[PDB]
């Protein structure tokens, strides 16, 4: 008697190396376990005074960031539920762009509570159903707790204001600068029409100089060089091509077949003369400009050179795509002279050297157009991406208020309003309801938890305070991070707003991956190939 | 390499550390969380020897398991210390005791020190203190039914609630034959003087404690008496042989008369040994040592009946129960040193096995609880549930205060804790109701493993205890409702859930105070 | 899990997996054993890792002797070699039932039963099967016949019918030979003794004494027709001071006599036996033989000897009282005034010589309250065979002395009893109904068992049964060549109480407590 | 054993030992699986060597994604897939009434019973049971109403009661949609296309399709109102000569004309749908699509954006 031996059934049959996990313990709470290490890995990034964290990845590469999305992409999340709220994130990410550390800190604090209620006595049903009113009781709530609106989104100091909260908790130390150039860029790009796309804002990430360096350019800017001997111009009549500035040849395998010395001493003048006729007819046609996508040939550039053309070859199609965009032309597949509107114009285009890098500069003087590029300067690789990431947030931000143009407090004021009146209706709910909606409200609370701990000061303090404001009337009422002490202040007056639809989509995907993960039971791995 | 600390040593610290050990606990906790109450299941353990454990005690199952996680260390430690210290709630000391880590991991996560929360656990344990005592109610040692209830609602809760009365009546009678007091100093000593012999077979119902001892033992010569209706008894620690002396006393024979006047004087040692043992006219004699073939020879001529090597322990049995003194020099053997008191001396075969029985004595003070079952597992269990219910019985005599159970006296005590935390304006109050509502684990535990709804019996058990002459009232952990202690009878010896109480508060302010592990390190 | 958390190299078998476990180990010895049940039963054989050979049909024997590793498997060997070691019989059947409850019970925990619920079912019926086993049990004046039918119904089943006609006379009369009216049957008092030359149905009771050794000195007469027998204890060889000594001479002369000196104590013992053999006879008609627990020397048995008496000698502790019991002396451990009353009477006294071994036969004793059972056999098997075989047998008459009521068999109380048992049913309270339920069908794997080794259909042959028994209520059970009820009574078929009653306990009380075992863990590393 | 005699690296399982082993082995899945069955049925989760996760309460998945390696478990889910091949429900009570039939069976064979007696009943109680099925089957008019109720009975199981009430309309709509009387129902005329980025309950039913790509040429428009759908399987790319031909020229101009004769004959095609589109839409009222099969190069992508056709290629078989 000295081994236990497999039960009779499933314990048996199982593969060697797969494992299976049924029950409350094995299974719920294990998840639980999971999911709650996870929100404590990333809880410490959360906010204005939240943390970087510098991973390195399997390919040894290295990412200095507070973005909760970033890092857990680049960690290796092997536990399958932690994998789930990962995924819950990451859609966060694609559907508002912002609010992935919320999706995460939420769902961990769901589950915790779901964990004690479990331990309580309530059952994975009762807790999930509760969970679910809750969140559709918050939803409820949310629109009521709307503060402010953006009221027009054509300006730069309003779009500056609005943006100046999603780039501050990534970037807080200069904040006025970057929504300064964000705000520029945003209001350049957008149309008369109410559609934005975030593609449109490209960022030039070049080694030199600081954050306070970087600056707004109204047109596009490619890290290459000239081809030919022209390097400015400044009344572009851009064309551009798809096909290669090479003459065409056939698709099908093509011969050269001569038979004869005059065939053979001719050819090639032929070929010259072919291309000289090409290009002079694309110089006649006004352009001064020519963007290949494809190869350039030596006759070709010499032509180029000689009618006085400056040549880009842009080795992207994207590229490609966004200069026409940018230009206002058509890219032609023959090297066909352009039509009066197939052409592209810039108020100058020339070469560059920004640092040590040289750049091709399509540069409108107008402030509007299809594209427009933030050239980041900065000390480092590594800072240069950090700051693109907080880009990327007051680009999304944009893009949400085009979307819905509502703002809700930040600093934890719409939290502590959500926990205050879902606990008031847990109160009135009966039933074993009520358990689960007292604890899906006071999961709320660990935002402003999160934002304390980070600013370094008392959180049961600063939850406290937040409770006395909100009790008394103000809903607008958010921690000051700009004290030493648990201090609270009006967010709207501060100026520190979320977007109605980033807390709304958080609150919906955080709820739906710990409901998920709750209604997991039993889990059967496989050996891990 | 120019390391400071040598290689192996590893060294965590912080929250990490913290978290480690609470979950540490709290796994000991879960593991043995199902053993406790009257509807517990047991659960087989497998010795390093090939042995099997077959319990539903804490201790036991702790003991047999091992860890290497520090914390878990200290927690089956804690169960130690209650199984030696009362020898009972060995499985609600641990329960307690992952309840209050657990409770504290909440204000350890919400920046609260360590110290603060320890500060709370002691003040809350000395108001738990205060609130047993004052819940508690008194007994009358006197009252053999009083005290038979005690032990039933100890062992009720093990295997042998089958045999509830049969149990309880063994340990009740080998606990008052125990109690024992010489010059001025009272003495229980159930574990000297209250031996379990297992012999498997039979069927548990005929087991018994016997009005005297008994040994695996048979006479020296089978034309000895194996039956004496009123033995005078002799117990001795020296060996009846002949052996040498502690010199180098080398002799030196020259004369031939000199090999056989030694060989003989030998053998008249021997007989001068026996004749100073017959002098005192006893009828059985017992010895720790040797008996010689001679000197058997002589006892029988005597009409003595002898058993050789006897252990100490079994000999100091034999002279509590008999009335006997141990002696070693029979020259030094006195009237006031043989054993009168013993009513039968039987020597008789149990399967195929010699056993001595001294029983049938008259105020004998050591006693052999005779456990007869299906085998040596169900036999060990028997004796550790006898242990259980022979432990609460000298628990009570010591200290006669009850409290009531079935989570009865966790749900008064939170209450006033509770209670009196109201006045309590500082930061600890959350820690201290915390401990509070963390005494609550028992009557929870007790719903679950019944197998009943614990939300909605806990909440109205609460709301009971907020009542005023309601901190009787508990839970059954055989029909999932809630009941009045006074009706039930499940009563609990005060000094039982004091050092319960006492145990798990310090096992938690231990491994509050626990930081930054070290490791490798080799002494 | 929360064990393995803590010591990862730990197994763990939870609540469902735990009783998987248990019930199909029991289940796996109870298809084993199975076999083993009743006289139609087929011998196994074993093999030890040496080579060694075991023909065995007894329960317990297989048991140990299997290889089996497993820890319900420990359990159960455990509960039955309590049942050996206390009745004697009963193991086969205490794994049986044992399986048989552990599978009903299985049969209502599958379907969501809890085993708590089936543990009480199985008291309630318990308590109703022992009043119904003392209801049923027979008292009856032990008389030889009676003896006869019991041993007959335990050798039956351990060995062949024509050696069980044997050694069935051989083990009833032994222990009518060695009981004393109203005082425990000590089985100590009956020797046995295996010789490996002759057939096995040569196995006979010598009324008085075979000691497996003889006399190491060949001038010693081989043959003692009227014996004194002197059981002693005493040296008659070279002992040596037990403080240290040693002998100092001058001269050739002086170690001469100090030799000669040296021996004098031993031989003052000589001279004193040889004194009473002459004072008792003063022939050679009648013969004296010593059997000493110790050592004789050389010397001694040439003195013994040369006066005509025949020692034996490093004789056994046991043998000190089986002859003191047979021939009626005195053991001694000193000869320090020694009578003729301390001698006891042979009427013979031989020596029987085996190959390498050398056998003393002492016989011819006037009552002697011990003997021997002389196995004898062809082979070591054989010979091991009959040894457990009378093993069993012995302990079934002294069972059925002990207890002067004595219980049908072939099945018979097992199947009243489950009769019984669920005409009781109704009186017990809730869902414990079908822990008695199985506990019936539990009782009821004996004669299933009895009729699948006769070679019939266990659901047929119960069914008659149980039709004869409810109609006439006469204790009926399996007829093992026909098929048919038969009255265990009426033709000779017995039990022992004591080994029904401590199945019903045993099985009961280790089934209980395997059922409710929840959790199987081996975490001491 | 006999067999072992012959091959010694042989596994074996007798009479009574292929009896509990299956039996065994049915009954491990029984357990498995009798926790699927229902709506108030658990869900597992099940994750690949790779990683991956899959949330699900239906029978045939969970077996198939089990590791398992059990002859009798390969037997019971094959027998199971052959049900979902069929009917497309019934894999988990498949599972649990095996398990049960042989657990059953199983009482009375270890009491003796011979298992073909216990096969013979089997028989019996078959022919009777689908006898009072055919009895108790309610033939009703299968009205919308009737539909939703045993969509409902199945998707309540499969999934949450809310996004069931969802899945309920959107299947029972799609069948009554693509349903011809008296015709049996292709379900390959129900296509299922999946989008990442919504909520579970946005899940809906189009009345018409959805492509899984779009246009290749930027300037095509991204939305027309009133189109003309084209559905083609021809070739609007470049394609060679089946018999290998090569091109011979003697000057560049030569290769110029090459190479724009080289593409004469897919320009015929584009051409054709061009002039096809002006004549069924004189002006930019209305719309043309087209949905090729087969690629389109950009020669073509451009030709026919300049007419203002939005031109998708490699469009699916189905
Ligand atoms: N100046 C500020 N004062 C207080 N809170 C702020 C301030 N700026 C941002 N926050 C808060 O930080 C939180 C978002 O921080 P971030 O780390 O970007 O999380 P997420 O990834 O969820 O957007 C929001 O609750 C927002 O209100
Ligand atoms: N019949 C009963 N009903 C409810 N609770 C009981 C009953 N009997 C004992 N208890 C409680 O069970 C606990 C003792 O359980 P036990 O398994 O002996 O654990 P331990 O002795 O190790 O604490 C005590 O709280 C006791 O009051
Ligand atoms: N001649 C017989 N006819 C019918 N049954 C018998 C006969 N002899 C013995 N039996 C029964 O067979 C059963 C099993 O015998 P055995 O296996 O030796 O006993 P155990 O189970 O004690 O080892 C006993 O219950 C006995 O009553
Ligand atoms: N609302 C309901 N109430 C009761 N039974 C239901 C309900 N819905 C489905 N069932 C039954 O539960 C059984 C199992 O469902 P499911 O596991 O999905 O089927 P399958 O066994 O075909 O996989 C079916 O027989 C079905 O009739
Ligand atoms: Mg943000
Ligand atoms: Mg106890
Ligand atoms: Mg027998
Ligand atoms: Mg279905």
């Amino acid at each position: 008697a000295l081994h236990v031996p497999k039960a009779p059934g499933f314990a048996q049959m199982l593969k060697e190396g797969a494992k299976h996990f049924s029950g409350l313990e094995e299974a719920v709470y294990r998840n639980i376990q999971a999911c709650k290490e996870l929100a404590q890995t990333t809880r410490t990034a959360y906010g204005p005074n939240g943390m970087n964290k510098m991973v390195i990845n399997h390919l040894e590469k290295l990412f200095v960031t507070n973005d909760a999305a970033t890092i857990l992409r680049e960690l290796e999340v092997q536990h399958p539920a932690a994998k789930m709220i990962v995924m819950a994130s990451h859609m966060q990410e694609q559907e508002v762009g912002d609010g992935t550390n919320f999706v995460l800190v939420f769902a961990g604090a769901l589950l915790e509570l779901a964990e004690e209620l479990l331990r309580i006595g309530l059952s994975v049903s009762e807790v999930i159903e509760g969970y679910e009113i809750a969140c559709r009781k918050a939803h409820e709530i949310l629109p009521n707790l709307v503060c402010c609106s953006a009221k027009n989104l054509r300006d730069i100091d309003e779009v500056s204001s609005l943006l100046r909260t999603s780039i501050m908790s990534k970037q807080y130390g200069n904040e006025v600068f970057l929504a300064k150039l964000i705000a520029q860029a945003c209001v350049s790009i957008f149309p008369d029409s109410g559609h934005f796309n975030v593609d449109n804002i490209r960022v030039c990430k070049i080694l030199g100089s600081g954050i306070s360096s970087s600056s707004v350019l109204h047109g596009m800017v490619f890290k290459k060089e000239t081809e030919g001997d022209v390097t400015s111009v400044k009344d572009a009549k851009i064309a551009v091509y798809s096909c290669p500035f090479d003459g065409m040849i056939t698709e099908t395998k093509g011969t050269v077949l001569i038979k004869t010395a005059e065939e053979l001493m001719n050819f090639s003048k032929g070929e010259e003369n072919l291309m000289d006729a090409q290009v002079k007819a694309i110089a006649d046609t006004g352009a001064n400009v020519v963007v290949t996508g494809g190869k350039v040939a030596d006759m070709a550039l010499h032509y180029a050179n000689k009618y006085n053309i400056m040549l880009v070859r842009l080795n992207s199609k994207w590229d490609l795509r966004r200069l026409c965009k940018t230009v206002g032309a058509t890219a032609l597949p023959r090297l066909t002279p352009p039509v009066l509107e197939e052409m592209g114009h810039c108020d100058s285009v020339y070469l560059s050297e920004v640092g040590d890098t040289q750049v091709v500069v399509f540069k409108h003087e107008k402030e509007d157009g299809a594209i427009s590029t933030i050239v980041l300067r900065g000390s480092t690789d590594n800072l240069m991406d950090d700051i693109e990431r907080a880009v990327d947030d007051g680009v999304n931000t944009f893009k949400v208020l085009t979307r819905d143009k509502r703002l809700v407090p930040g600093g934890g004021a719409t939290e502590i309003e959500l926990a205050k009146q879902i606990t008031s209706y847990g109160e009135t709910c009966p039933g074993l309801e009520q358990y689960a909606i007292k604890k899906f409200a006071e999961a709320f609370e660990a935002i402003p938890r999160a934002l304390a701990e980070n600013s370094g000061v008392k959180a049961n303090e600063v939850i406290s305070k937040l409770y006395a404001v909100h009790q008394e009337g103000n809903k607008n009422v958010g921690l000051d991070i700009e004290a030493e002490v648990p201090a609270v202040k009006d967010m709207l007056e501060a100026g520190i707003l979320d977007t109605y639809l980033g807390k709304y989509w958080a609150i919906k995907l955080a709820t739906n991956a710990a409901v998920t993960v709750l209604r997991v039971d039993q889990i059967i791995m496989a050996k891990p190939a | 390499p120019v390391l400071v600390l040598s290689q192996n040593t590893k060294r965590e610290s912080g929250r990490k550390v913290q978290s480690g050990n609470i979950n540490a606990a709290k796994t000991i906790a879960d593991i043995i969380r199902t053993c406790l109450g009257p509807k517990s299941m047991m659960k087989m353990l497998l010795d390093p020897m090939g042995g099997i454990v077959m319990t539903n005690d804490g201790n036991a199952i702790l003991r047999e398991i091992q860890v290497q996680h520090p914390a878990a260390k200290s927690m089956i430690e804690i169960s130690r210390t209650q199984d030696e210290e009362v020898g009972d709630g060995t499985t609600s000391v641990i329960i307690l005791a992952g309840e209050m880590l657990s409770v504290a991991e909440h204000f350890l996560e919400q920046q609260m020190h360590p110290t603060v929360v320890i500060s709370a656990y002691r003040k809350a344990l000395d108001d738990m203190i205060s609130t047993l005592k004052k819940i508690s109610i008194p007994v009358d040692i006197s009252d053999s039914d009083m005290m038979l209830n005690i032990i039933n609602s100890s062992i009720t809760t093990k295997a042998i609630s089958r045999w509830s009365s049969l149990a309880c009546n063994i340990a009740l009678d080998a606990v008052k034959m125990v109690q024992f007091e010489e010059n001025g100093r009272k003495e229980i000593d159930i574990k000297k003087y209250a031996r379990v012999e297992k012999i498997p077979g039979g069927i548990i119902e005929d087991s018994c404690v016997l009005r005297g001892v008994m040994i695996n033992k048979d006479v020296t010569h089978p034309r000895m008496r194996r039956y004496i209706k009123n033995p005078r008894i002799v117990l001795l620690d020296s060996s009846l042989e002949y052996k040498k002396g502690e010199s180098q006393t080398d002799i030196e024979i020259t004369r031939e008369e000199d090999f056989t006047r030694i060989l003989q004087m030998e053998e008249e040692y021997i007989q001068q040994l026996c004749e100073d043992i017959i002098q005192l006219k006893p009828d059985v004699v017992i010895t720790e040592k040797g008996i010689s073939d001679l000197a058997q020879h002589y006892l029988m001529r005597a009409n003595i009946t002898a058993i050789r090597r006897v252990r100490k322990t079994d000999n100091n049995r034999i002279a509590r129960a008999c009335g006997a003194r141990i002696v070693s020099r029979p020259e030094e053997l006195r009237e006031d040193d043989v054993g009168t008191g013993a009513g039968l001396l039987e020597i008789k075969k149990i399967g195929d096995e010699y056993f001595t029985f001294i029983t049938d004595c008259k105020d004998p003070k050591a006693c052999t609880i005779l456990l007869r079952g299906a085998s040596k597992e169900i036999l060990s269990e028997v004796e550790r549930n006898l242990q259980d219910a022979m432990q609460v019985c000298r628990n009570v005599l010591l200290d006669p205060q009850l409290v009531p159970g079935g989570g009865a006296s966790e749900m008064a005590v939170a209450h006033a804790l509770t209670e009196k935390s109201k006045a309590m304006t500082g930061v600890e109050q959350w820690p201290y109701r915390a401990v509070a509502q963390a005494l609550e684990v028992i009557p929870r535990t007790l719903i679950q493993n019944c197998g009943a709804s614990t939300i909605r019996l806990l909440t109205s058990l609460r709301a009971k205890h907020t009542q005023e002459n309601c901190e009787t009232w508990g839970v059954n952990g055989e029909t999932g409702t809630l009941v009045d202690m006074k009706e039930l009878g499940i009563w609990e010896p005060l000094a039982v859930k004091l050092q319960t109480y006492k145990t798990a508060v310090e096992t938690a302010v231990l491994l509050l105070r626990i930081d930054d592990i070290v490791s490798g390190h080799k002494k | 899990a929360a064990v393995k958390t803590l010591n990862p190299k730990a197994e763990v078998a939870r609540a469902q997996a735990a009783l998987a476990v248990n019930i199909s180990a029991a289940r796996g010895l109870q298809d084993v054993l199975r076999t083993n049940l009743g006289p139609k039963g087929t011998m196994k054989m074993l093999v030890s890792g040496a080579g060694d050979i075991k023909l065995t049909k007894d329960g317990n024997v297989l048991l140990h002797e299997m290889q089996i590793q497993h820890p319900t498997a420990s359990l159960i060997a455990k509960v039955a070699t309590a049942q050996d070691d206390i009745t004697g019989d009963g193991t086969t059947s205490n794994v049986l039932i044992i399986g048989e409850l552990l599978k009903q019970a299985d049969l209502y925990i599958s379907e969501g039963l809890h085993p708590r619920i089936i543990t009480e079912g199985f008291e309630a019926a318990k308590e109703k099967a022992l009043q119904f086993l003392e209801e049923v049990k027979v008292s009856r004046e032990m008389d030889r016949e009676t003896l006869i039918d019991v041993a007959r119904t335990s050798l039956r089943t351990k060995v062949h019918a024509e050696l069980a006609d044997v050694l069935t006379e051989a083990v009833v009369d032994s222990i009518l030979a060695i009981k004393k009216q109203d005082e425990p049957i000590d089985l100590f008092m009956i020797e046995i003794m295996e010789m490996k030359h002759k057939s096995e149905t040569d196995t006979s009771l010598i009324r008085g004494l075979v000691l497996d050794h003889g006399a190491r000195h060949p001038d010693m007469k081989k043959r003692v027709e009227d014996a004194y027998i002197l059981t002693c204890n005493v040296s008659l060889e070279y002992e040596k001071t037990e403080v240290n000594s040693g002998f100092f001479y001058k001269s050739a002369e002086e170690r001469e006599k100090l030799v000669k000196a040296e021996r004098k104590f031993i031989e003052d013992r000589v001279k004193k036996i040889i004194e009473l053999k002459r004072k008792v006879c003063g022939d050679s008609d009648k013969g004296f033989v010593v059997i000493n627990q110790k050592g004789i020397d050389p010397f001694s048995l040439d003195a013994l000897s040369k006066e005509g008496i025949v020692a034996l000698r490093r004789a056994k502790r046991r043998n000190m009282e089986r002859l003191t019991l047979a021939c009626g002396g005195v053991a001694l451990n000193s000869f320090d005034d020694l009578s003729p009353d301390c001698l006891g009477h042979a009427g013979l006294v031989y020596e029987y010589t085996l190959g390498e071994e050398k056998f003393t036969f002492i016989e011819k004793c006037n009552n002697p309250r011990s003997v021997t059972l002389l196995i004898k056999g062809p082979n070591k098997h054989t010979l091991t065979q009959i040894k457990d075989a009378v093993r069993d047998g012995l302990r079934a008459v002294k069972n059925a002395i002990d207890d002067g009521c004595v219980v049908p068999g072939a099945g018979a109380v097992e199947v009243a009893m489950a009769e019984a048992l669920i005409k009781h049913k109704p009186s017990v309270k809730g869902r414990a109904q079908l822990g008695v339920q199985a506990f019936a069908d539990a009782l009821l794997i004996i004669p299933k068992v009895l009729a699948q080794n006769s070679g019939f259909d266990l659901q047929e042959t119960l069914v008659k049964i149980q039709a004869e028994h409810s109609e006439s209520g006469q204790l009926v059970g399996v007829d093992l060549n026909t098929g048919e009820p038969m009255v265990a009574a009426e033709v000779g078929v017995w039990d022992n109480y004591c080994v029904k009653k401590q199945l019903l306990h045993s099985c009961t009380v280790i089934a209980t407590n395997i059922l409710l075992v929840d959790e199987i863990m081996r975490a001491g590393m």
